[PDB]
RNA sequence: GAACAUGGGUGAUAAGGUCCGUGUUCGAAAGGGAAACAGCCCAGACCACCAGCUAAGGUCCCAAAAUAUAUGUUAAGUGGAAAAGGAUGUGGCGUUGCCACAACUAGAGUCGAGUGACACUGCGCCGAAAAUGUACCGGGGCUAAACAUAUUACCGAAGC
RNA sequence: UGGCACCUCGAUGUCGGCUCAUCGCAUCCUGGGGCUGUAGUCGGUCCCAAGGGUUGGGCUGUUCGCCCAUUAAAGCGGUACGCGAGCUGGGUUCAGAACGUCGUGAGACAGUUCGGUCCCUAUCCGUCGUGGGCGUAGGAAAUUUGAGAGGAGCUGUCCU
RNA sequence: ACGGGAUAAGUGCUGAAAGCAUCUAAGCAUGAAGCCCCCCUCAAGAUGAGAUUUCCCAACUCGGUUAUAAGAUCCCUCAA
């Protein structure tokens, strides 16, 4: 039901209705190939794999992820394609049609339908407990020591221990998240990219697997 | 114990044979119904099942009272076939029929609707009313109920749709 | 943004000057409140003539805020000052004559009473 | 419905039968009506 | 000096309270049973053994020995935690009496088969609300692997 | 509020408030009801129901308590009268003073009132993050099934 | 803020102890912000270590020592 992947480039403002601002979010999805598809005899369930992005040759003397591998190029030769660099698997389509090896669209979603996004989070790395949750800090004045710390962590003898998930100071970092309810306000065929009103989760040059309001 | 050698005749538009637990009354009045009746030592020897099963225990003189009346009724209302009417106490009910779903009204702002099920006659002689019929009371019963408790009718002023007859507890405040 | 103790300036002609408002009636954990908003305050200054008299408590519909007020077109609109009219609990002007200008937020709240004596609507 | 531990036929027109847990009455009028408590 | 069982005072026929009297155990006592538990039940270790018979308590699995036999009682998981009361609960003990009492009705006539107060009971039922987590059968689980009797068999201590 | 004196005097060191919680039901709000001396809105007593909510100020140090203005509502409790190797030090509660009653006097009464040092580099369990080693009957790379575990859950007004 | 599967106080139906009558002795449809499912995140150290596609393959002699292959790193230029 409408399945597709992109990436996060920007974010901008379009009008529409008489003279209403809208704030929009830039993602460009380009050649999208479908690979090995599952069934419920073989696997065991309904999905279909899909690429994105192509890389170089394989089996050579490069030692980045540039180039592919034997295993990965061996794996793309079979759907007569070259080897991607993003792999995702989309259990929530019809696995009727995709015929194997063909390629995906970028007009498959019509202006006014509801999508939902999901990506990783940003990330910020060791926080504090004032920023990491929404605690309160103590008074700076009238001769205080308590200010951006956590207060008690438990009871006294009631308990000897302190109990599991207590918020206490971590890696904020990033989670994958997902937002849903989002409308599409315009889709470009020419650069091939897709235009969501609203901000989705990632930074810039991100990966953004797209999908549709299940509801 | 209770109501022991009760045995009362089986003369029907229909026939009784027993294998299994239980009976089954295939005849032109009602046609081809039964659950199982019971566990119990059930005979039915040239017409009818009055079989002499319970004695002696306790739960005995229910189940005396409940299966053969298991037996009974289903051998009976789907030989006999037999809903009494119901009332209309106030103005403007809308009563009808759809196929196996009527309408009334109450008085709310969107009639709610109600569809029923078959085995179950769904009978309308009704303007503002309501009476019906079928084959078993246990399968008009709760409709002819579901039906009875959809304003429970002004137990002060009147309105409402309800039963055959009775009084209302009729109440008076300022 | 007009908080607890706040002190603004009325553009009637009620008899009142300046008001400390000692609550945003709204709901419960309500704290701020923006153009188009309901507020119970005192009067702190009045003049020597009116039916508002000093240490009275009355409603009033804050009208023209020194914080922005954005639209759906993109378009924002701040004045120099905090000021408000004060209602008669019916959505009504206790007096009669409006001073400066005022927002077309009023419209959407049911204030065209309110907003049939103001010189200017932006 | 009342609720007392001290259940019983009530009036003279009031009569009970044991239910599960409860020895509650039934009769035709409801100022006299309990079930245990 | 302490608890347990009895005989009293004092206090509130309150306290793991306090003071006397008569016993036993702990103190200064290991071993077996009470799930773990100085004071409760059985019993007093000189040393060796890959011998045998018993005590309290026990014999479906954890975990040694009956898924033993005969008879009743119990439908709550009662067993496996409280009381005044309450009642168309009941197996046993005595009544009382219509040959009607379930659909009769005064606020009168039938048909077909059990009705009840009262009295002593035995086992149940309701009365029964607490703070980290099932949460007193020790756990899995049991309609007998529960209770009241009888007779047996066998297991069981550092006792003989 | 008390009674008893069983653990701690080679130290179990502090009442409110701040910060952060978790559990209960004897239910403040929302919900599902029989019943009202419930026509309707409303509201009174009872039954079931513990998921989530449950406001900012003025006044003495107040755990209390009265008042102002709101809100769907501003419930009652347990957790060393939760929480000081997380904070404050106002209240108690040390050496200086003043008044009042009492004492021959040194003083006492806590009756009031003003001023008065709050120490510690985290070994073990517990909790919040994040790595190294080996295991899974060949070794490796990428996409995955979900037995389990956590999170979420509230409510108002207008057009009709 | 939805949609199911059960249920608790109530509500009637079948139908009784004890012949008439109770929602219980067997069954019954209803039935709540509660409880399972549905939504989202982590999940085979789930030693019960799962599944699918692709890549790699030996001389000694099988004391296994020597070894290479797919791949992984050390080292260097960097930041979503």
């Amino acid at each position: 039901t409408k399945g597709i992947l992109g990436r996060k480039i920007g974010m901008t403002q379009v009008f529409g209705e008489n003279g209403e601002l809208i704030p929009v979010t830039v993602v460009e999805a380009k050649e999208n190939v479908v690979l090995q598809k599952k069934t419920v005899e073989v696997d065991g369930y309904n999905a279909i794999q899909v690429g994105f992005e192509d890389k170089k040759a394989y089996k050579k003397d490069a030692k980045s992820n540039k180039y592919a591998n034997k295993p990965a190029e061996g794996h793309a030769k079979k759907a007569d394609a070259a080897p991607k660099r993003f792999i995702r698997e989309f259990r929530n389509v019809d696995v009727d049609a995709y015929e194997v090896g063909q390629e995906v669209s970028v007009d498959t979603f019509v202006a006014g339908d509801v999508i939902d996004v999901t990506g990783v989070s940003k990330g910020k790395g060791f926080q504090g407990a004032i920023k990491r949750h929404g605690q309160s800090r103590g008074p700076m004045s009238h001769g205080s020591h308590f200010h951006r710390a956590p207060g008690s962590v438990g009871m006294a003898s009631d308990a000897s221990r302190v109990f599991k998930g207590q918020k206490m100071p971590g890696r904020m970092g990033g989670n994958t998240v997902t937002v849903q309810n989002l409308e599409v306000v315009q889709v470009d065929t020419e650069n091939k990219v897709i235009l969501v009103k609203g901000n989705v989760p990632g930074p810039k040059k991100g990966l953004v697997e797209i999908r549709t309001s299940i509801k | 114990s209770r109501v022991g050698k009760k045995i009362i005749d089986i003369p029907s538009d229909v026939t009784v044979t027993f294998d299994g637990n239980h009976v089954t009354v295939k005849g032109p009045k009602g046609e081809l119904s039964r659950t199982l009746n019971e566990r119990m030592t059930f005979k039915q020897e040239e017409n009818t099942i009055e079989v002499v099963r319970p004695s002696d225990s306790k739960e005995d003189r229910t189940n005396h009272g409940t299966t053969r009346a298991l037996l009974n009724n289903m051998v009976q209302g789907v030989s006999q076939g037999y809903v009494k009417v119901l009332e209309l106490v106030g103005v403007g009910y809308r009563a009808q029929m759809q196929g196996k779903d009527l309408i009334l009204n109450v008085g709310y702002s969107h009639p709610v609707e109600i569809k029923a099920e078959e085995n179950i006659t769904f009978s309308v002689e009704k303007n503002t009313v309501v009476k019906v019929e079928g084959i078993s009371k246990e399968q008009v019963g709760a409709l002819a109920s579901n039906i009875r408790s959809v304003r429970p009718p002004e137990p002060y002023k009147g309105k409402g749709i309800r039963y055959q007859g009775e009084y209302v507890r009729r109440k008076e405040g300022k | 943004m007009i908080q607890q103790e706040t002190r603004l300036k009325v553009a009637d002609n009620s008899g009142a000057r300046e008001v400390l408002t000692i609550k945003v009636l709204g709901g419960s954990g309500r704290k701020t409140a923006n153009i188009g908003d309901v507020i119970v305050c005192t009067v702190k200054n009045a003049t020597p003539g009116g039916v508002v008299k000093k240490g009275d408590v009355v409603k009033a519909v804050i009208v023209r805020t020194k914080s922005g007020v954005r639209r759906n077109d993109g378009s924002y609109i701040k004045f120099d000052e905090n000021a408000c009219v004060i209602i008669r609990d019916d959505k009504g002007p206790r007096g009669t004559r409006i001073f400066g200008p005022v927002a077309r937020e009023l419209r959407e709240g049911n204030f065209m009473k309110i907003v049939s004596l103001a010189p200017e609507v932006l | 419905m009342k609720v007392r531990p001290s259940v019983k036929p009530i009036c003279e027109k009031c009569k009970v039968i044991k239910r599960k847990g409860k020895v509650m009455v039934i009769c035709e009028n409801p100022k006299h009506k309990q079930r245990q408590g």
